[PDB]
């Protein structure tokens, strides 16, 4: 098994930012893309962006392309994510997400095969 | 498997002992340029990738080094290979403050940023191989083409 | 830049039934780059297939994945209670990755 625990719910106001952690365990955490998700209430998926921590090669989509920050400290297997300049439409539960192995405990499909709890980000004042 | 992705003749050759880091890039990169996989500054750009992200591995027996940089300036999935005489110095990927005596360079061009992973899952397969190893430090370019051909259609 | 639409966009069947869900793409993707995901209310996407055709761990025959280029497929043949969910197809042939819109199956 593969468990990413994310860490807790913040309430940010409209200008700040945040930054989410997600803690891997349970397999490799070098050799293997840590993806970050989101989805706000009743809207559906969308990819912010990942890293591979081995080379720190980070990728990012061209929607969140300047105000998203991606990290991985490889001394404590956490990835990060920072979103800045936050406001409203940012509002949405922020998921970190590992890809699966082929076959029991493998190379690596590319889909997202463990999913963390989930980091319920909220923009208001 | 690592499907997907390019590997002529001209993609596998040897260095003299005079080449250093730099050198050895411009060097794996040339045939990729020609045949129109990256952008004509495909060299420049891997060069600046390993100076603030090593991509040096220190595997006995043989070091081996992963070169490379964005997936936007790969236009087309490729590999090239390079091998040294006299072993060169890469910095450890890893972070660790000792050199990585590097015999072997795997080049890697990708495209798709989602491949990336089969490919390192590849490379980390062979390397780990010790018989391989030691083959490719004496076989010709020729010979070192048809190996990594076998091993990279599976 | 890769859009996917899939239909229908909501969908009622009885236990039992078969469900054909599927997943549009506005350009040619490589089959070896979609997957398909379930998300039940209030817990993270579960991985059912990938790479098109190739079924995830865990994941029963039931579930099966079918498609090459821009029409994609997710049949879900003997329906369970427990398969009332949204389900999302995924392209990861390029960066940006993109999601469907979704399809809620009831």
């Amino acid at each position: 098994q593969v468990q990413l625990v994310q860490s807790g719910a913040e309430v940010k106001k409209p200008g700040s930012s945040v930054k989410v952690s997600c803690k891997a365990s349970g397999g490799t955490f070098s050799s293997y893309a840590i993806s970050w998700v989101r989805q706000a209430p009743g809207q559906g998926l969308e990819w912010m962006g990942g890293i591979i921590p081995i080379f720190g090669t980070a990728n990012y989509a061209q929607k969140f392309q300047g105000r998203v920050t991606i990290t991985a400290d490889k001394s404590t297997s956490t990835a990060y994510m920072e979103l800045s300049s936050l406001r409203s439409e940012d509002t949405a539960v922020y998921y970190c997400a590992r890809e699966g192995t082929t076959g029991w405990g493998g190379k690596p499909i590319g889909a997202f095969a463990y999913w963390g709890q989930g980091t319920l980000v909220t923009v208001s004042s | 498997a690592m499907q997907g992705i390019h590997f002529r003749r001209h993609y596998v050759r040897h260095l003299p002992k005079e080449v250093s880091q730099n050198d050895i890039i411009k060097a794996l990169a040339s045939p990729l340029i020609n045949d129109g996989m990256v952008v004509s500054d495909f060299a420049d750009h891997v060069i600046t990738r390993e100076q603030n992200f090593p991509t040096g591995l220190p595997v006995e027996p043989v070091g081996v080094a992963i070169p490379h940089t964005d997936s936007k300036y790969v236009r087309q999935n490729a590999i090239s290979v390079g091998i040294l005489a006299e072993p060169v110095n890469f910095e450890d990927a890893g972070g660790e403050p000792d050199p990585v005596p590097v015999r072997v360079v795997f080049m890697l061009a990708l495209g798709n940023w989602f491949d990336i992973t089969n490919v390192l899952w590849w490379i980390m397969d062979v390397i780990q191989d010790e018989d391989f190893m030691q083959q490719l430090l004496v076989m010709n370019d020729d010979e070192i083409y048809q190996s990594i051909y076998t091993r990279i259609s599976e | 830049e890769i859009v996917l639409t899939q239909s229908p966009g909501t969908l009622s069947l009885s236990p039992g039934e078969r469900a054909t869900l599927s997943c549009r793409a506005s350009q040619s993707v490589s089959s070896s780059y979609l997957a398909w995901y379930q998300q039940k209310p209030g817990q993270a996407p579960r991985l059912l297939i990938y790479g098109a055709s190739s079924r995830a761990t865990g994941i029963p025959d039931r579930f099966s994945g079918s498609g090459s280029g821009t029409d994609f497929t997710l049949t879900i043949s003997r329906l369970e209670p427990e398969d009332f969910a949204v389900y999302y197809c995924q392209q990861y042939g390029s960066s940006p990755s993109t999601f469907g819109q979704g399809t809620k199956v009831e």
